[PDB]
């Protein structure tokens, strides 16, 4: 009294033979508001999947617990993310960060090119000011000086604020290594004529800087007259300033004094 | 969340048409009735919710169904159905701020009907769709403060192309001395059977369109006013179910029909308050008493050896011209254009050639 | 209850069928249009979607309607919620089309009366890209060893950031892969840092020449840092000693215009990877 | 202008999304327009309707499963495509049987330049 028909046997595809566990090199690298797919999940494990991924929110994609993880945030802390360009993401475990997955470690990713969006200019300025400056990172941190193509209201404001904030320190004392990398990058980083620190505080500096950080470029009166005498024996760095590296040279004094072929 | 009553309203509107050369678009009439629910309120809203079987809770899921059906209808380039809608409200009418914030992008436009009330409407319709001369100078007056326009376009290339060969037919029944209509004959595998509606034989065959879940169902029989009166969505579904595949030698005419129809009564029995100035409570649009005078449908259908091109325009206006009511023809066949998945019926009518 | 359990096959399609379900009362007799599935879907029902006439009953595995798709074709289709389906429990997988006298109100009434009808939802499959859910495969197809069965988000010639983290370590293991250079061409900070570290540890390989060629016009800092670090460990190198840390005199002089007059080296530049920006761009005009 | 102002470059797939404040009410309609009047696309559940001259090739709809968020991704950005995008939610209340609808409109500035 009933025409019965057993359903055909089910062939499971890749879309269902998954578990979020043992899937961590796919979940971690992702962008905002993208539905990267994980397999079916029970209601009990969902909380765990939520705890491991704070920037991600579980969305019920389909039946049988078919869910995806939607990224709505980038919880990247400054003293860990921008301190190392390598770290696209890190993992917290027992209060310590690591670059390798572990059971129970909480994922924390980073904004794409976070140094191009200026999230870290406040903290990186106060971290490696001295005694911990890294010739790798805080030297590449000034690569944004000509790579900031954010074109955003917040980003441009952050860039200008960083410029002025670090110009204060490079005005107080140039001998800071970060300022040294700054005058290294200042050759053509901002168009070709945007450099005037020559006349603000570097116009009148200490006498020791005459003998320690600007030898034949910022001379005394007798040495000022001697420098222009003959045919450039003191112009550029021939006589003794050649031994001193080209670290802190006034930009106007750079093209003018240092032009020896 | 169904549109069965939505299509049945247009089917009923087609049933009450008393003519022999009929070309009607149930989809356009149903679209006008269904989407006049947004400005409707109170009595007219319940009348428009009763004409199509849609309870108050089901309002909104029915709109998802309608928009999904429209998207499914626009799923191919060889065949497609375009549905457009425009509204025109007098500047002296102060539409509600919420209504403007909600549905002003869905065809609302402002203009006073005292000066240049027709050419601007025609230009707007020709801009947003492919219909021209849709509004004539005698269709809007100074009293009128509201106009509504709905447009349907169907283009379907035959899945099985119709071979072009020399064949013609002649008729001698009545109303004409001698008339010759072009004919064609093709041999192909198609789904067509011999079914009885109510102790009456009928040969019905389905012609499909390429890359489309749409079909044209042709029924031939002796007394087909009976067939017209026996049209429902269920009956058409049953006929499609029963009609099966076999080799057919089909002979068909390359007919072209134009039609203009007054819908006032046949759209009026179930919605008396939508046309009465003393009961048209269209409060979601405006506080002032605004009512609807008359409505008219213009339809064109062309069946060729490569496909079908159909156009329809439903107009809510003050008054308009009249059309002939007695065009008698013999041995016709009923055509119905139906999307198999959505269940919509786009065009139906009768021919004169065979 | 149910007295007429008549079935009616579809002449148009064997899948579409009718049931002339008669019951105890003349009020309850319905021509229910129900359609089963016997096809295997190697094609698309609608553009970008597959809707088998099978619809899962609430309380059934998702696998049953994943079978109606060929496994090769079903590698991209994800199953989501569909419109609610009413089914026949005695013949699971049934899809009761709502038409004419039969309505979801009547369907609910019949479900309340007896167990001939089961709820569910229509199997709606949408085509996204391939799905990459195993840790070995994301390492595999981003490295282009098997350019198959993985999403274009991991297989766009590194146009996105989806497989930078793993390939940082992958290129640390072996910079000789041309796909590693293709990834480096994407101009991303993790690639910048990993290649800077690799060059600092090993600049002798030719993998660094193309790297410095790629990055120099845009980013100076990574190349300069790698050049500074590498020369410190290998000071006596026959090629490092130009314009770098190990010059003849004390400290490291000749960093700038002093390189303009240099002739013994930095004139016919064998490899611009031993020099900073100042030693090359200003050099050309000198 | 509390609404976010997103900026992208030509050729990058710009993603614009909205979250409805009233998640309890049934969603009948998702809409994406460009000011002042043009309608870019319409969405009902998993089905998408295209108005004017717009196709899935130009602007897509990558939120078919989620209802709490409506999302559009635009590929091959053009300065013409740069503009202010309006994103509209139409809900109706399915708890009781009333005639009041819920409408939620959110603007978003998409700035594209070299
Ligand atoms: C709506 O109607 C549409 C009509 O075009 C349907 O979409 C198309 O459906 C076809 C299959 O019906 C899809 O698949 C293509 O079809 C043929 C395969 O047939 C060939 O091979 C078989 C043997 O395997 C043979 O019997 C035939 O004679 C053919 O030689 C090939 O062209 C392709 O390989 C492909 O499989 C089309 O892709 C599809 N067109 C689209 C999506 O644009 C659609 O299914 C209908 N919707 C329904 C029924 O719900
Ligand atoms: C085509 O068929 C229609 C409808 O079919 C008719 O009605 C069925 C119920 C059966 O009786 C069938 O055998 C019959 O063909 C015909 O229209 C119908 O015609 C009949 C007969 O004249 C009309 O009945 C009359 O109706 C009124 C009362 O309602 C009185 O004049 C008479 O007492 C008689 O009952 C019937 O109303 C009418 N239906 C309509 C017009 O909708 C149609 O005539 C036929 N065509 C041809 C050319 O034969
Ligand atoms: C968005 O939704 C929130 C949450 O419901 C609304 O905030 C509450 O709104 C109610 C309205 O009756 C007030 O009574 C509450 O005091 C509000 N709470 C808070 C914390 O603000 C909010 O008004 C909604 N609209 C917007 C524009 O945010
Ligand atoms: C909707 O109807 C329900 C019926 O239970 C009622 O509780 C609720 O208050 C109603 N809401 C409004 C806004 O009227």
């Amino acid at each position: 009294e009933l025409p019965k028909r057993d359903p055909p046997p089910g062939v499971p595809t890749d879309e269902m033979l998954l578990n979020v566990d043992k899937m961590h090199d796919v979940i971690a690298p992702a962008k905002l508001l993208e539905y990267v797919h994980i397999g079916p999940l029970a209601k009990d494990k969902e909380d765990k999947v939520k705890k491991r991924y704070p920037e991600f929110r579980l969305v019920n994609t389909g039946p049988g617990g078919l869910s995806a993880l939607l990224r709505q945030s980038y919880a990247g802390t400054a003293p860990n993310c921008c301190r190392t360009f390598q770290r696209t993401h890190y993992w917290k475990k027992d209060g310590k960060i690591s670059d390798k997955y572990e059971e129970g470690a909480v994922l924390e990713s980073c904004w794409p090119d976070v140094h191009d969006t200026g999230k870290c200019d406040v903290d990186l300025f106060d971290w490696c000011q001295g005694d911990t400056f890294d010739r790798n990172i805080c030297h590449q941190w000034i690569g944004s000086a000509f790579n900031r193509a954010d074109r955003t209201v917040e980003g441009q404001q952050s860039l200008i604020n960083l410029y002025n904030k670090m110009q204060t320190l490079c005005s107080k004392d140039a001998s800071v290594p970060i300022c040294e990398s700054f005058l290294h990058h200042l050759r053509a980083h901002n168009t070709e004529d945007s450099k005037e620190m020559i006349d603000y505080i570097l116009r009148q500096q200490s006498a020791d800087f005459k003998q320690k950080y600007m030898r034949c470029s910022y001379p005394t009166r007798d040495k000022l007259e001697e420098s222009l005498k003959y045919a450039e024996p003191r112009e550029c760095w021939d006589p003794e300033c050649s031994n001193a590296n080209v670290n802190f040279l006034l930009t106007r004094n750079y093209n003018n004094l240092g032009l020896c072929n | 969340y169904r549109l069965q009553g939505f299509t049945n309203a247009g089917i009923v509107a087609y049933k009450n048409i008393q003519d022999d050369n009929i070309v009607f678009s149930p989809f356009g009439y149903s679209f006008s009735m269904f989407m006049s629910l947004l400005p409707a309120s109170g009595n007219t809203r319940i009348e428009l919710l009763k004409t199509m079987d849609l309870r108050k809770r089901d309002l909104g899921p029915a709109f998802t169904e309608l928009i999904s059906g429209l998207a499914k209808l626009k799923t191919s380039k060889y065949t497609y159905t375009d549905l457009t809608y425009q509204s025109f409200v007098d500047n002296t009418v102060s539409i509600k701020p919420s209504y403007y914030q909600q549905y002003h992008r869905f065809g609302l436009y402002r203009l006073n009907f005292r000066r240049d009330a027709v050419n601007k409407i025609n230009s707007i319709v020709e801009r947003r769709s492919g219909m021209s001369n849709v509004v004539d100078s005698n269709m809007l007056d100074n009293n009128t403060l509201w106009a509504i326009i709905n447009t349907i376009y169907f283009k379907g290339i035959w899945q099985y192309p119709f071979d072009i060969t020399k064949t013609r037919n002649a008729s001698f029944t009545n109303k004409y001395g001698t008339k010759t209509v072009p004919m064609m004959n093709v041999v192909t595998k198609l789904q067509g059977n011999t079914i009885t509606i109510d102790d009456e034989e009928y040969d019905m065959v389905r012609l499909p369109y390429k890359d489309a879940n749409i079909s044209m169902y042709l029924a031939i029989g002796d007394n087909m006013t009976h067939f017209t009166d026996s049209i429902t969505a269920a009956k058409l579904d049953y006929w499609s179910f029963q009609l099966g595949n076999k080799v057919y030698n089909l002979k068909l005419p390359k007919f072209s029909i134009e039609n203009k129809r007054d819908i006032k009564s046949i759209a009026e029995m179930m919605a008396p308050s939508m046309f009465n100035p003393d009961n048209a409570s269209f409060k979601h649009m405006t506080r002032d008493p605004l009512y609807i005078y008359k409505m008219f449908q213009n339809a064109k259908i062309d069946v060729d050896e490569q496909g079908t091109v159909a156009e329809a325009s439903t107009i809510m206006v003050a008054t308009a011209r009249s059309s002939p009511e007695k065009l008698e023809f013999n041995t016709p066949f009923v055509f119905i254009i139906r999307h198999d998945i959505t269940g919509f019926i786009l065009f139906m009518g009768k021919v004169e050639s065979p | 209850t149910l007295n007429r359990i008549k079935i009616a096959p579809g002449i148009a399609d064997i899948r579409d069928k009718y049931m002339e379900l008669g019951f105890n009362y003349p009020e309850y007799n319905r021509a229910v249009k129900f359609a089963e599935e016997s096809y295997t879907y190697y094609y698309e029902t609608s553009p970008g979607e597959i809707k088998p006439k099978f619809c899962l009953i609430d309380g059934m595995s998702i696998d049953h309607c994943s079978s109606f798709i060929v496994p090769e074709f079903a590698k991209q289709y994800v199953l989501i919620h569909g419109e609610p389906c009413s089914s026949f429990k005695f013949r699971p997988g049934s899809l009761i089309y709502y038409q004419n006298e039969v309505t979801p109100e009547y369907i609910k009434d019949l479900k309340h009366a007896t167990d001939y009808i089961a709820s569910g939802q229509r199997c709606h499959f949408i085509k996204k890209d391939y799905l990459l859910g195993d840790s070995d495969s994301v390492a595999k197809c981003c490295s282009k060893t098997n350019t198959k069965h993985c999403p274009k988000i991991f297989n766009n010639n590194y146009k996105t950031e989806h497989c930078d983290d793993f390939m940082t370590g992958f290129c640390r293991n072996d910079p000789g892969n041309p796909n590693c250079l293709e990834w480096l061409r994407a101009k991303r900070k993790p690639a910048m840092s990993t290649y800077s570290d690799i060059c600092s540890k090993h600049m002798d390989a030719r993998y660094c020449s193309e790297f410095i060629r790629i990055i120099r016009p845009d980013y100076f800092t990574f190349g300069d840092t790698a050049l500074y670090v590498f020369c410190n460990d290998h000071k006596g190198n026959r090629n490092c000693w130009c314009a770098n840390y190990p010059k003849s005199n004390s400290g490291d002089k000749y960093l700038g215009p002093r390189v303009c007059w240099l002739h013994e080296c930095t004139d016919e530049s064998r490899d611009r990877k031993w020099l900073y920006y100042n030693q090359d761009v200003q050099r050309t005009r000198c | 202008t509390p609404f976010p102002q997103t900026s992208k470059k030509i050729g990058d797939d710009a993603t614009l999304s909205c979250n409805r404040n009233n998640t309890n009410d049934y969603v009948v309609m998702s809409a994406w327009y460009k000011e002042p009047n043009s309608i870019i696309l319409l969405a009902a559940k998993s089905d998408v309707l295209y108005f004017d001259n717009y196709t899935k090739d130009k602007i897509s709809y990558d939120s078919p499963y989620d209802d709490l968020v409506t999302t559009i991704t635009i590929k091959s950005l053009t300065a013409r495509d740069a503009g202010t995008y309006v994103c509209a939610f139409f809900m109706t209340s399915t708890t009781n049987d009333t005639d009041k609808v819920d409408y939620e409109e959110y603007s978003t500035e998409l700035i594209v330049n070299t």
